[PDB]
């Protein structure tokens, strides 16, 4: 919890701890015994839960519109699971990943602005971690909610139902005893925890982009200096100060990539596991989409699911989309200084950067695509299309 | 003198900006709230009585989609309203710059850019002036219409006329409109809300299309100075001439896209709004059209809202290709001099030039895509598709 | 005549001007005021026709099948049409193209390999026209074949129709012996007509197109020695000799450039009515194969119609896709050579060169998409796409 | 069997001619006859069992079931059929192909990283046809089994019908007598050197294009040290030396360059078959699996073609997706070295390397499209929204 960018993203490692995201890392060796267990018992629980759902599902196949719910659920918060187990597997690569900026470059006349812009960005990865935590917590509350101003009830002929947030099978007799309300506990812990874990560590991944977006910008803000220092025939010393501003920026440049590489390795199949429940879980909610007719709880549940499903694929469309965006403007922030001006080892070096930045960073979901807002375009355009030919048919 | 001259007269009659007619244009917050409380008029006047009659008084599918697309132009010249409200600050630094760029131009002493001057000017005024009317007559024609019935109605046939008067459109008001004084009073303000948004449409839309026309002029007087610097380099000038002349050739090259960035800032949600709402529009009217199709007099409603959306679109996207392909074409104005007879350093410079000039350069929509004739291409190709599918799956 | 890309693609012109493509441009004025009647008749008689087949559509529209059939045929004779109407009045643009290689550049060592390739380009445009020409020939042949094998019978009972090549209504009778001959005359001359009046100018096209890739296969199969005289320092006379090279290099590369925009401005609406018309037909020729059920007649006469339309996207599209090939092969075989032993300048122009071949030639039809297998693909996935749903339903 | 790339690719050579894959090149001229004959007779029996299998089509054309598993049945096994008619009439390229690498250029400091890559390309390409043969068995053993497994039913009535592993028509009567075991046999032999033959080719192909993808990561491992050599001003010997360094890197650049693109000349036109086959494949497979129900035969042959179909495209996509990363991220290695301390050469060369490597080796499928998992992913799309369109309806 104190080299560079682990002390910068801490209070995020710290809500993932909390959570139950494993992480036996970053804190002493006292607390390392401890916490296991925790994290063993809420997997546990989350499990418990999600097979007591699976279970309802089972004997809810006899229709189709509530066999579509239940798996709409299930899919849903097989998210949470997905990302759970995934962290502990790579947790290699992901602990490679927060120790990449231990050891980061220096220049006298360049560290103004690189403070600037770390505190920059420690700001902004703060800011993203609380609105997430906010949006998180209004959905928790909303389904808290929506839970009871509706009514709970079976058609068959009526048949009450227990009120629950989620439908599931209990052993004992959840309806109206001391079970109804441990359920209710249960399920607004459920809620919570898997909630609370996929969205952060969707957040550590939005931050580590983050902060790459902030070196970028540093690196233009210099790059406007870089030449006048340049331009000036020239004595030995004023050269060498040149080749060692040059030698920082290209190095500089190359860490950037560095981290965006290894952050592409450590999330790339977490993406694509993401966007493959989302396909699925996209098609039958358009089928439910289909079936509107008001402004009545099941519109309200409807327009719930798939806003946070888009929403989550918003957010990693965005991130990926304004790496892409530095990466790219680079040329222009290298075109916009008087470089012609300069001596030949800064005109060569620009031309060099020039050629680099052609081709835009990014990060691929396992090379089967790229996070972009194209990506988040595409989808709901699929989406669109297949709810037209829907209700079409 | 005054670039977009016949554009500041329309900006100035929507009261957007006070002072237009300034060498310098400022921004003041008088216009600021003014315009504020403007936007609110139309809101009031027809976005939400419009609204309220599609919510409450429609009774079938076919009705509810022939209200909405109106109310859906509407609601969109609204938030054209307000976007440029919004954005009040770039929009008039943009045009600030244009006029200083325009100025240092005109102190050329080369007959070609004095020609390039005059063509600009002369293309602007007309291209305003046809535009603002057109639409003023549409809306003003579609507004006015039954006022003329009544008038020649009480004409022809005196107090006999077996005719009553209504509102312009299908709308429904919270309060009662039997009263004269509420009538009037109420087409007064529709009459109002109309024009401002007549105007709002037309005067932003030329705006666009006249700052994309000036920096094409400029784009073109950079063509001519590329051209002089080849002339230098097959006459044989020293190498400091031809290094000074190729800076001086580069800094124009930076106005000139510090420019389109500041048109792309200015208009990129501007843009992306216009694209979707007109799409999507154009979608239900298609399908509308398919539900009634056939001899009668629905068909006739949206054969006529459809061209409007097309010719909007159109607009834009051939603007924005005009944009993108000067920016582009800077790359083969600089190939085509003879930079062979210049000593390597040189040639390296003009290297560097020719790699920032290649990158595709345009307006894009809120950055999901650069905006040009494909895009218009792919927007019809959708709506063919869409329109044959519905009809095979239609039974 | 006796200039070049007039001279080459004489056979083609002599052809166009056969058949009633205008151009009174290549020939002795006595020939002039002849030959511009000719023109008119043939426009005319075509005209005639297509207003003799449009009134029997109008009394063929009660019936669905029929108006789908009518209307195939009206889209195919409408291309002829539209390429007639479209050459005269964009005239001056076709002559400003065919007049740009009248004077083009020479090298002393250089002019062999040039010369071969001129030979070569002639060569392959004679193959390309007198394809083409078979083509024509055997679809007009196999029309008058199939209008004899089946049997003219319309179904209401049956009635039988005149027998002749186009559905079409006359004032004569269309069935005895004089009105059934004369009929049988004037539609092979339409067929003729109109088939080669289209394929003529599509032939004029794509000439143009290997003219220019002819033209970049000598620069590029020229490059190499051009390095080997710069490698070796130099005297003054080697440095005069290779800028001189550099020169002819460059200028000649900018002339293929100033043809390929000028055979862009004079064909990109021609390609874009082209296509415009295309979808159409093939939208109902998907329904019409949607009906087909191993018939001898109408599974032919359906066969024939979507091959000869997707034969003219095809051929547009693979010309379109050479040109594109042979732009990026020049930055390609620009650096197989041997620039590291070159001088200054020679580096240079290497790097300017692959840096400018960057970007692609391309032809586009009128900025609304480009030409190249990519259209083709995307046209034949369309219609592909619409049968298959066709058939479903 | 002496020389670079053949000597390699041995055991690869030796089963495709083991399984009779013609290809009479490599070995004594004294086995050139016998084998002939062998190959002659494979194919024959190929043949003979593929036109029986045709035949049987042909009366099982009263339902469309029936119809549609034979259908699925013959392309599946078109595949290998065309594949090895495919090879002999191509087989100068192949030939060319794998000759290319007989000479390559070799530099005293680059010589350890060249025997490094190439041995681990060997063992890539050992590993790559290990792997394949198993996929093949493993195959060939399902087939065998579920086809006793499951019952040998036909449905009107019940109709019993031979228990054989391919549905086929034979003269004899194959259900009890030796014609049941000899029908056994000649079908097991069948469907193993069809696997066999297809399998093998694909595996060529995949060698080769693991070979370039090895030499390129040798191209970037010595780039690394290549500016290192050059900066230290230089010596004349230094700068010979530097030159010499360049003039290898860009020639073995150009010759991976060469083999690219014979080897796309060789397979472009066998891949485009490959997926014309498959495309149609893939969509009787989606109308076969929207009948499934339950986990009974039906269902577990469905998934096993789906399964098969998958992975040769899959196969041919990861390694078409590998050859475009190795070629793209030549750039980023060039740019990572310490350039800004090298020489003007060493900087110009960096320069046009990244230049080159602006765009990415590929290879395409006679031009109509490109192997890469952006293919695969583009047909799985396709296939999954055919099957839920195919639901709906």
């Amino acid at each position: 919890k104190h080299q560079g960018l682990v002390a910068d993203l801490l209070p995020n490692i710290r809500v993932m701890q909390g959570v139950g995201h494993f992480m036996f890392n970053y804190y002493s060796e006292g607390k390392k015994f401890p916490h296991r267990i925790y994290c063993i018992v809420t997997l546990l629980l989350l499990l418990l839960q999600y097979g007591m759902m699976a279970v309802n599902l089972m004997m809810e196949s006899d229709d189709v519109d509530d066999l579509t719910a239940n798996t709409i659920t299930m899919l849903f918060f097989l998210h949470p699971i997905v990302k759970m187990i995934y962290f502990p597997v790579r947790s290699k690569i992901f602990y490679k990943t927060l120790a990449i900026w231990n050891n980061p470059n220096s220049h006298p006349l360049f560290a103004e602005s690189n403070a600037r812009f770390h505190a920059l960005a420690i700001t902004k990865m703060r800011r993203l971690l609380f609105c997430v935590a906010g949006a998180t917590i209004f959905s928790v509350i909303s389904w808290t909610g929506i839970t009871f101003i509706e009514d709970s009830v079976k058609r068959i002929t009526i048949i009450p139902i227990p009120r629950l947030m989620i439908r599931t099978f209990y052993p004992f007799n959840a309806m109206s005893g001391a079970g109804h309300v441990f359920a209710l506990i249960y399920q607004f812990y459920y809620l919570v925890i898997s909630m609370a874990v996929s969205n952060s560590l969707d957040v550590l991944f939005c931050s580590w982009l983050l902060f790459a977006c902030e070196q970028l910008q540093h690196l233009k803000a210099i790059m406007k200096p870089l030449m006048e220092l340049s331009a000036t025939g020239l004595t030995k010393k004023q050269e060498m100060l040149v080749r060692s501003a040059i030698k920082y920026w290209v190095e500089r440049h190359k860490h950037v990539v560095r981290l965006v590489t290894a952050v592409g390795d450590a999330y790339g199949v977490a993406l694509l596991l993401h966007m493959l429940t989302t396909t699925i879980t996209l098609t039958l909610l358009a089928y439910q989409a289909t079936k509107v007719n008001g402004v009545n709880v099941y519109a309200a549940t409807v327009i719930g699911y798939l806003l946070y499903t888009l929403g989550q694929v918003f957010l990693f469309c965005i991130f990926g989309n304004r790496l892409i965006e530095e990466s790219s403007s680079v040329m222009e922030a290298a075109y916009s200084c008087h470089w012609y001006d300069g001596s030949e080892e800064a005109k060569t070096f620009v031309q060099i950067v020039c050629q680099q930045c052609q081709k835009a960073m990014s990060i691929s979901g396992a090379k089967f695509f790229t996070v972009s807002l194209d990506l988040f375009a595409s989808v709901l355009g699929a989406v669109v299309t297949y709810f037209m030919v829907l209700v079409q048919l | 003198r005054l670039v977009l001259h016949e554009v500041r007269y329309v900006l100035m009659a929507m009261l957007y900006i006070s002072r237009g007619m300034a060498k310098q244009i400022q921004n003041s917050t008088i216009d600021l709230y003014v315009y504020w409380f403007l936007t609110f008029i139309p809101i009031a006047s027809l976005c939400v009585p419009q609204f309220t009659y599609l919510v409450v008084d429609t009774k079938s599918l076919i009705d509810f989609i022939s209200v909405l697309v109106p109310i859906t132009e509407i609601l969109l010249t609204n938030g054209k309203m307000i976007i440029c409200n919004v954005k009040r600050g770039k929009i008039i630094n943009l045009i600030n710059q244009v006029q200083v760029a325009w100025d240092e131009c005109a102190k050329s002493e080369h007959l070609e850019i004095q020609t390039l001057i005059t063509a600009t000017a002369k293309k602007t005024k007309i291209f305003v002036i046809i535009y603002t009317t057109s639409f003023l007559l549409i809306c003003v024609e579609y507004s006015s219409m039954p006022l003329f019935k009544l008038i020649y109605h009480s004409a022809v046939y005196g107090k006999q006329s077996n005719y009553t008067i209504a509102l312009p459109y299908l709308s429904r008001f919270a309060y009662s409109t039997e009263s004269t004084t509420s009538f009037a009073w109420t087409y007064f303000f529709i009459l109002l809300g109309v024009y401002l948004l007549a105007l709002t449409l037309s005067g932003f839309d030329s705006l666009f299309a006249t700052l994309v026309m000036h920096v094409k002029m400029m784009f073109k007087v950079l063509k001519f100075e590329i051209e002089q610097l080849g002339l230098d380099l097959s006459a044989g000038k020293s190498h400091v001439e031809l290094q000074a002349k190729l800076k001086q050739i580069i800094l124009k090259h930076k106005t000139n896209l510090s420019l389109i960035e500041q048109l792309e800032d200015g208009f990129s949600f501007f843009l992306m709004a216009q694209f979707l709402t007109s799409s999507i529009l154009v979608c239900v009217v298609l399908y509308e059209l398919t539900m009634v199709f056939g001899w009668n007099e629905d068909t006739f409603k949206t054969v006529t809202y459809l061209p409007g959306a097309i010719l909007q679109l159109f607009l834009f996207c051939w603007y924005a290709q005009q944009i993108t392909e000067e920016a582009r074409l800077v790359s083969d104005h600089i190939y085509n001099i003879p930079w062979y007879l210049a000593d390597p350093k040189l040639q390296k410079d003009i290297l560097t030039f020719m790699v920032k000039a290649q990158k595709p350069t345009g307006v894009t929509a809120s950055k999901f895509y650069m905006v040009t004739l494909q895009t218009f291409q792919r927007i019809s190709s959708t709506s063919y598709s869409y329109f044959t599918l519905l009809q095979t799956i239609n039974q």
